[PDB]
């Protein structure tokens, strides 16, 4: 059980999405105001208790 | 805590049984986002949905989005598919617009300056392009004016856009400014392709006879992640 | 793996 960020997201994301061993993959991006990344995901997704 | 309301749009911008994933990663969205306590309303969904009852479909009426996942097609609100699936619908839709709408639910983003909106397209893309299953097509600078226009209303707080497609990156890359209070992400930068995954032969393979994808793999990292 |  943990907070986690748009930004948290986005690495996790990119991280899954990156190419290993140079094969398939590709690049995860940001864009916009990157500082909006430090929000809850909560604000936009809710919380699913669980 | 957040007093304000929180809006999703869902978009799968694609259509034919080979696309699949696109709309198995819309439909697990829509569930994903009401768990989470958005309410159904405030969710408003782009699918073709010519996926359930497909033919081809080996599982007739569910959608599922990773090998082992639970339907996720059941309780979809059908708010614009078919051809009602298009770029005036879906701008009218972001600029919480009812009278712009034609055809559909007419659920709209009729959101206020305190709200919290989120969208999620995915498809097929190319550079500065985003496919649609109808004419015509959802090109870079017309979204981005779209969200300007909605920044320009002022009737959101923030806003995040995830975006799967081929050259995804070439849709916000210099075109989407700073100061619109939008945060954005996209599955690949604008000159290389995006990837389905649970894929016929790949490990973890759909079951038997699927012989299509199941989703993409930038919309299930953020989709298994957030469930976890 | 199919594109996008």
């Amino acid at each position: 059980l943990q907070t986690e960020t748009l930004h948290q997201q986005y690495e996790l994301v990119k991280r899954r999405t990156a190419p290993v061993g140079y094969s398939y993959g590709s690049h995860v991006m940001q864009y916009g105001d990157v500082g909006i990344s430090k929000d809850n995901l909560d604000l936009y997704m809710g919380t699913n208790p669980a | 805590f957040q007093s304000g309301t929180r809006w999703a749009v869902l978009v799968a911008g694609s259509s034919g049984y080979w696309n699949y994933r696109h709309q198995a990663d819309i439909c697990h969205a829509y569930q994903l986002l009401r768990k989470g306590g958005l309410k159904e309303e405030n969710i408003v969904v782009f699918m073709y949905d010519d996926i359930a009852n497909n033919y081809e479909n080996p599982r007739p009426g569910t959608i599922i989005n990773s090998p082992h996942g639970k339907d996720v097609y059941q309780g979809v609100p059908k708010d614009y598919t078919g051809d009602d699936v298009n770029v005036d619908n879906l701008f009218a839709v972001i600029l919480g617009d009812k009278t712009a709408v034609k055809g559909g639910s007419g659920k709209v983003v009729d959101s206020g300056p305190n709200d919290h909106i989120f969208i999620f397209y995915s498809n097929h893309g190319g550079p500065g392009v985003l496919g649609m299953p109808t004419s015509p097509y959802l090109y870079a600078n017309d979204l981005n004016d779209v969200l300007k226009k909605k920044h320009a209303l002022g009737t959101y707080k923030s806003l995040v856009f995830y975006l799967e497609a081929c050259e995804s990156g070439s849709i916000f890359e210099g075109l989407l400014p700073e100061g619109l209070n939008i945060y954005a992400t996209t599955a690949s930068n604008a000159e290389e392709s995006s990837w389905g995954t649970y894929c016929p032969g790949e490990e973890p393979s759909p079951p038997p006879e699927y012989e299509t994808c199941l989703g993409d793999l930038y919309s299930v990292a953020w989709m298994e992640d957030s469930g976890m | 793996y199919v594109a996008d």
